[PDB]
């Protein structure tokens, strides 16, 4: 029990980073339910909507890169345990996103 | 919007700055995003144009779409010996209309083809439209820079993407001239100033000689590498954390193309940090297969990592004082210019080639030329 006010400086980051995750990954779960749109929705049409969703799958799983060299700007102190269980925790959540940004990449524009 | 003053700016390879000379003093423009410094680079899409830092932002979603390096191929012919072997790099199409060389992409789901002046008029449109935004008035009036070894049709090519951007290029006035221009070196007194200008930034190196009399420049020699800069020097912290990795946790992270960008990223920022420390650390979670990569690097190990292409960077200089004729007793003022300037070791290298002299490096090394030129500017009109 020897919480600093310096950890909730780190904390905070940490927050709104995850904050920014969710985000991204609302815009995965409405690409996910486009492409099930797609997938039974009535050609040349459905491979031009299919390579749409390339376009933002890409820039899906940008956003999430950008948030991996964000995290790894963050040096914490072995005593920031909270702010290191958090890093840590976030990064394996961004990490099981992009293996379900890349299950839609492997399912799409193929051939 | 009234009418506003001239500026310069600073055409470069892969980054751009433009300056504005008010109120007895320039100042250095901060682009949408609050950067002194835009990318040079311009985005083809299936639904718009984007240009700075809009279109490096997407590079890694849009490869072969996304424009850059267009100063390379501006002026040149097709069968240049410099654009066959800078097409090598670049992952975007680079055609043949009439010997001359044209950026094939994809642009509105239709196959375009641009000139690389048209492709510079819209990195100086923007160029412009930093300028407007910031003075909240209109800007016509410019002075642009080029390398002091740009020959006429490399010239012309630029003032043509200059009067393509809707500007009056006032003069195209050369890199090195800019910069010695910035720290005032024509307005010292004596009668013949002998001035090195040490460039190395934004993918390239240029060292020239300069000589000044009564406030005239004569450019008297040019040497260096047209391709020499920071990412080698990332390249090799790279190389050394790579190693590091095997020896610690016997795994290869070299094919994971996601786990390569996360370290380089951190290579990048680390350089930064020892130019004013040191000492480095990095942590990087969950790096490859789950292992997390918690280490640091010293100033010392740094330099010998990178120790063959600091000292390199001394052949150039070499040279151009052998062309020039000149001993480096008779060089006067030094000048640094680019971002890989701010290197402790370069700077030291530097120093000790010159017995000890100071180097005119006060200025921002990214933004000295852009500084020149809008002083220059603010005198031409
Ligand atoms: C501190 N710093 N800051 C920079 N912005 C920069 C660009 N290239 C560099 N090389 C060494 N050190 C640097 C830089």
């Amino acid at each position: 029990g020897s919480n600093s006010p310096q950890e909730e400086v780190e904390l905070k980051k940490l927050k709104h980073l995850e904050k920014s995750v969710e985000k991204i990954a609302d815009q995965l779960e409405e690409l996910n339910k486009e492409l099930t749109g797609i997938q039974q929705g009535f050609k040349d049409l459905q491979a031009e909507a299919l390579c749409k969703l390339d376009r933002r799958v890409k820039a899906t799983i940008e956003q999430f890169m950008k948030i991996l060299e964000e995290i790894d700007t963050l040096i914490l102190p072995e005593n920031f345990k909270d702010s290191r269980l958090k890093r840590k925790g976030l990064v394996k959540k961004v990490q099981a996103f992009l293996a379900e940004c890349d299950t839609v990449e492997q399912n799409i524009c193929q051939e | 919007m009234s009418k506003g003053p001239a500026v310069g700016i600073d055409l470069g390879t892969t980054y751009s700055c433009v300056g504005v000379f008010q109120h007895g003093k320039v100042e250095i423009i901060a682009n949408d995003q609050g950067n002194r410094t835009t990318p040079s680079y311009v985005a083809f899409t299936d639904t718009e144009r984007l240009i700075g830092d809009a279109a490096k932002n997407q590079v890694a979603m849009n490869p072969t779409n996304t424009v850059f390096d267009a100063k390379r191929l501006i002026g040149r012919r097709f069968d240049d010996a410099v654009v066959q072997s800078d097409m090598k790099h670049w992952p975007f199409m680079v055609v043949n209309d009439a010997g001359r060389p044209k950026v094939q992409v994809e642009y509105k789901g239709e196959t375009k083809s641009f000139y690389p002046e048209e492709v510079s008029s819209m990195v100086l449109t923007k160029m412009k439209e930093i300028a407007e935004a910031y003075l909240g008035k209109t800007v016509t009036n410019a002075v642009v820079t080029v390398p002091a070894y740009f020959n006429d049709s490399q010239r012309q090519a630029t003032k043509d993407a200059g009067t393509i951007a809707g500007l009056n290029v006032l003069r195209i006035i050369n890199e090195p001239t800019a910069a010695a221009i910035a720290y005032g070196l024509d307005k010292k007194v004596g009668a013949e100033r002998n001035v090195l200008i040490f460039d190395l930034g934004g993918g390239t190196f240029d060292v020239s000689i300069l000589t000044i009399e009564d406030g005239i420049f004569e450019v008297k020699s040019t040497a260096g590498d047209t391709h020499l800069g920071g990412e080698d020097f990332d390249n090799r912290m790279v190389n050394h954390f790579i190693a590091e990795f095997k020896r610690k946790h016997k795994k290869d992270i070299s094919e994971n193309k996601r786990a390569v960008r996360r370290l380089r990223t951190a290579c990048e920022r680390a350089k930064r940090t020892l130019s004013s420390s040191t000492q480095a650390s990095i942590e990087i979670d969950s790096l490859y297969e789950g292992i997390d990569f918690y280490t640091s690097i010293t100033r010392a190990r740094f330099e010998e990592l990178n120790a063959d292409l600091f000292r390199g960077t001394l052949d150039p200089v070499e040279k151009a004082l052998r062309d020039a004729k000149l001993d480096k007793s008779q060089i006067h003022d030094i000048v640094l210019v680019g971002g890989s300037t701010r290197i402790p070791k370069i700077q030291k290298l530097l120093q000790d080639f010159f017995n000890g002299k100071e180097l005119n490096k006060s200025i921002n090394p990214d933004e000295a030329v852009a500084y020149g030129a809008a002083v220059q500017a603010a005198i031409l009109s």
